[PDB]
């Protein structure tokens, strides 16, 4: 997620933090670079599943 | 909002059965949903205005408590009464019922009422008296006195300044001149860009726009640590009036003499620089260029 | 002056009416049995200790201590004649107490203790047998799951199912309610616990539930039925002993 | 941190819940995870702030507290209140409840409370000492000492002016400086942001840019109706000099004394507000934010 | 001023919680039956004297004298409603007394004594049937032999065996635990007395023990199982009457 840097004596201290927290939380539900439990997503790289895999589709 | 469902009768001799319990501090939420039934069938009170009648303990007379019900369906015999401040005033074990009258004007004609139901009100933090300054109080009492100290205090200060103004101001032919000058001297010290000059060195060959803001108790600048100040995340932000002067790779920012601050100069990664002296922060935001150095102007 | 009927602290509301209000001179003095309940046990004792075979919940009877008085012996007799007529009932009756107005018992008049034939101010007691030992609170309508603090497992009153898929298979982990070849495509199913089953508007007892379905289901403090296949509206009443 | 899972009702007594036991000196660890239920179904307190309400000690009348709940989910009806010093003040049995309140600045809109629950506070090796409540004494002493400043301040100021009596009369002969200063303040009252402060409430969390313009005889403002004025469409448009001051969702617009206009405040449903007094209009244009309320500043 | 809950000398802990702590105004006055135990006897009397056929250990019930008081009759009723809900249990519950904290009883609420419907300060009692009349102390894990002073023969909780030879033949002189065709070459097997048997990690209840094996074994003060063929880890709890 694209986040702004927090420093001492920042104009709008609380505002910047709120926007940073909302930007991170948005990626926890949809989009970004993380695989979600909901929605259609594309995954790249060697994924090694040590556990058991079940496909219903 | 919370609803309380009751099926009240006008024929069935209940007298006390049918409990409804609320509490003191419940402004406009706790509402009573009642079904009116006569001889096992719903009663149509068409043309009759419903009323919430309350028989309060140690507060009886001729009009103990009566409030008109606004939300109601007379065709099906249903009503919704939201408990008012008066209804919740009587903390304890009370009796209530619903009246229905076809009032013409002053004198009534037809008035039928439902059986009595128990209307009990539990105490709140607000209703319970608490000990303060070796005296017993309630919240509403102190809140009234404190707000009175604020209202009367400000009126007393407004008059103190006004009265002390007319002593020097009106009672003197040349005293007006003195007073006017101090006022102008302050407006020039605060609103006009005067006694304070700051230099901002940049990479650009042009004239970058600079915006200056002043604020106290900003994030991580408070005296007693983080979130110790009266206003979290910065107090009041003042847009500093500026008079811009430019040279090759140098910006001379002229500011009012009141915004004069000699503190630590902190340069951030981009077109932003801060001057921090304890809690007081002076912010410099530059567009289309990168700040390389910042310092107070010297002659 | 005003001849106001007195209602005591622990008065009894038999069939919605107060007896002390009904009969002048009547007064409920004390009510016993409701505050404390005893259990029935089936024990299969062995060499060391003994295992409990079955735990039963006996129907409790509440003893009502009363005082009826009248100066005139003829009227006093008539007063009792009214009392008996009101108490002696062929079916169960809803009972509420002036001190515990929240709940409702469901019993019937059983036996009366010996009554003196003099003084003109008689104090006696009579017992009221409650077929169901539980006292029930208000009726509540909750969607899908029960999250309320339930002190005892409660048998529901009505289960309003609304299908969304092919068939009905209601489960909470312990009880499984089955209905094969049900009315698919949003059709209401009433499962009235204190009577019979319904389909949409009409009564359908023969077909509604499958052979391996449950109607002896009990609600605990954390019973969940919520599923994407059906929208359930549970109707129950808090039962206390 | 320790979690105490309980289910609280608004309509049923909370007697069947377990023993809620907390330790006296636990700081911010002892959390009460509560599920809010109403008539068996979970309650949605959307738009309402939950509060922990601990009632005072019946005997002494001390120990009353109302605290804002930090973590909570209004949609599902769950809250996680962490006990504070005031909550675990008294060692032993405590009587408290949770209230849900929607407040619009100072006035209460609606409030609904859960049925009272009981919790026990266990003895710790530590025992925190509590100052006997003196809100009334502190507030009135501050009012007393401030009024002492007014009494002593008026006496000291009069002593000052009267001692410098002759000096104040012999300061300016005739009025050469007075006539010069009156010309300075004439331009300061119209070009510098002087005495006129206007407050603009907004929906934005940031600092929106405000642009103020002044004009006479705009459409529908003319004295003798539409197109009756000398210049159709409006007169000369003056760009009002501003000294912007910012607070959370509030913009303090300082303007010159000449632009002082107390008329009808008309709010269009966007980033535009007007102050109309007969033919004179004062326009308030705001960028990247919507104006909610507009009023003249009052301390 | 602090409203501290009072815990009496012989207070009862029903399911880990104190009732006097649970219910404001509740106080445990006396507890009877624990101090002395009675035995059941089967006698085959003859011409002179009479021989004892069998000695049985009946399940004892502990009667608990309590006092509940409140100024308000409505609240008092609610107080009892909470007490009943807590006492009335479907399964057995661990009981510990404030004067004998070392041991733990395992019983269930049975019958409550008659309760008055006036005063507002009630004093009565209730019996708590313990299916197992032994009070159990702390759980102890001892290797091979029990040398502790055991007042009564104790049935173990878990027997952890570790093989060294071909077959398993656990003996103490009276009891013989046999397991033919066992897992030779250091294989752990759990004999959980309050459930089933285990083999290494997997549950093996059907095959583990032989037909002539014992699971009714009792530990005396001088029980020895120590052998060169197996390494035993006995897990038991001291039982007292």
């Amino acid at each position: 997620a694209s986040i702004k840097k927090v420093y001492r004596g920042m104009k709008n201290g609380a505002e910047t933090i709120n926007d940073d927290l909302e930007a991170i939380n948005s990626e926890l539900t949809s989009g970004g670079n993380v695989v979600h439990k909901t929605g259609d997503e594309t995954i790249a790289g060697k994924k090694t599943f040590t556990g058991n895999v079940e496909v219903n589709g | 909002m919370t609803e309380h469902f009751i099926t009240l009768s006008t024929t069935e001799p209940n007298n006390n059965i049918g409990i409804v319990k609320l509490r003191h501090a419940d402004v406009n939420s706790q509402a009573i949903v009642a079904q009116i039934v006569e001889n096992g069938q719903p009663k149509n009170f068409e043309g009759l205005q419903p009323f919430f009648c309350l028989m309060a303990q140690e507060a009886t007379g001729q009009g103990v408590s009566e409030e008109s019900v606004v939300s109601f369906d007379a065709k099906n015999g249903t009503l919704k009464y939201v408990a008012s401040d008066n209804a919740l005033q009587f903390v304890g074990r009370n009796e209530a019922y619903f009246s229905f009258r076809k009032q013409e004007g002053g004198r009534w004609i037809e008035q039928f009422s439902t059986r009595t139901f128990h209307y009990i009100v539990e105490k709140s933090i607000y209703s319970q008296p608490f000990k303060d300054s070796n005296y017993w109080w309630t919240f509403k009492e102190l809140y009234r006195i404190f707000n009175k100290y604020i209202e009367d205090g400000k009126k007393s200060w407004e008059q103190f300044v006004e009265a002390n103004r007319e002593i020097l101001e009106s009672i003197d032919p040349g005293g007006v001149l003195l007073a006017k000058v101090i006022d102008i001297e302050k407006i020039v010290n605060e609103k006009v860009p005067a006694g304070f000059k700051f230099v901002l060195e940049h990479d650009s060959e042009y004239q970058p726009e600079v915006k200056v803001t002043s604020y106290k108790n900003a994030i991580g600048t408070e005296t007693d640590g983080f979130d110790s100040g009266p206003v979290f995340g910065g107090g009041t932000i003042y847009n500093v009036p500026v008079s811009l002067s430019y040279d090759r790779q140098k910006v001379y920012v002229e500011m009012p003499k009141s915004y004069t601050l000699a503190g630590d100069i902190i340069l951030i990664d981009d077109g932003t620089l801060l001057v921090i002296k304890e809690t007081q922060v002076l912010c410099f935001k530059m567009s289309d260029a990168k700040i390389t150095k910042g310092y107070v102007f010297v002659a | 002056y005003r001849n106001l009927p007195f209602i005591p602290t622990s008065a009894m509301s038999y069939d919605g009416a107060w007896l002390e209000e009904l009969i002048e001179g009547y007064q409920t003095l004390a009510v016993e049995g409701r505050e404390m309940y005893s259990l029935s046990f089936e024990t299969q004792d062995m060499q060391v200790g003994g295992v409990i075979t079955n735990v039963k919940y006996p129907p409790r009877e509440l003893t009502i201590k009363y005082k009826l008085e009248d100066r005139d012996p003829r009227v006093l007799q008539e007063k009792f004649d009214t009392l008996k007529a009101f108490l002696i009932r062929q079916e169960d009756v809803p009972i509420i107490f002036n001190d515990d107005l929240e709940y409702t018992f469901y019993g019937r008049f059983k036996t009366a203790d010996n009554v003196a034939g003099d003084t003109n101010s008689i104090i006696s007691s009579f017992t009221v047998l409650c077929s169901d030992p539980f006292k029930h609170g208000k009726i509540q309508s909750v969607k899908n799951k029960v999250i309320e603090v339930l002190p005892y497992p409660v048998k529901p009153d009505k289960l309003s199912f609304k299908l969304l898929t092919e068939g009905l298979l209601a489960t909470d982990g312990n009880y499984r309610l089955k209905s094969s070849q049900a009315k698919k495509g949003d059709f209401l199913e009433f499962d009235f616990q204190t009577g019979d089953t319904f389909l949409n508007g009409k009564v359908n007892n023969n077909l509604l539930d499958l052979d391996s379905d449950f109607k002896n289901i009990r609600l605990t403090t954390g019973t969940d039925f919520s599923s994407s296949n059906y929208e359930l509206t549970i109707q129950y009443r808090k039962a206390v002993l």
